[PDB]
């Protein structure tokens, strides 16, 4: 189901906010640790192996 | 640490005049009288336009 | 630091469809024992074939 939703690119395009230091309201209640950026979780799933 | 690549996004190389492969079109009116008539528009409008 | 740009490798652009300049062609069989003739194919295949 995530991984099959579509989300229109308009919504956070190039043009959003220019010059705002802002978080998307969206977002505010949106866990960002569960983020493929995640460094620590990605060092633990690197290190366990790929 | 090969992550892969961030690239969902298609990008595109565009031409250098919006676009390229035109054609030549000449503008028409509708005739009076015929539902579904119509006539060379020459007089206003060059009729070679693209 | 004007350390230089590492691009040793080419880097390309395609067309949107993968191929573009393709020519229009037809099938053919071998001819039946005719010292390497050939025979227009007429089996449902395209006789127009990019």
């Amino acid at each position: 189901y995530m991984n099959k939703r579509v989300v229109a690119p308009g919504l956070v395009d190039c043009y959003i906010n220019l010059g705002a230091r802002w978080s998307l309201d969206y977002m505010d209640n949106v866990n960002p640790f569960n983020h493929h950026r995640n460094a620590g979780l990605r060092y633990r799933s690197m290190l366990l192996g790929n | 640490e090969n992550h892969g690549t961030e690239d969902e996004l298609p990008n595109y190389c565009f031409p250098l005049g919006g676009v390229i492969n035109t054609e030549t079109l000449t503008k028409v009116k509708p005739k009076t009288g015929q539902e579904n008539g119509w006539e060379k528009d020459a007089t206003e409008f060059s009729d070679k336009n693209e």
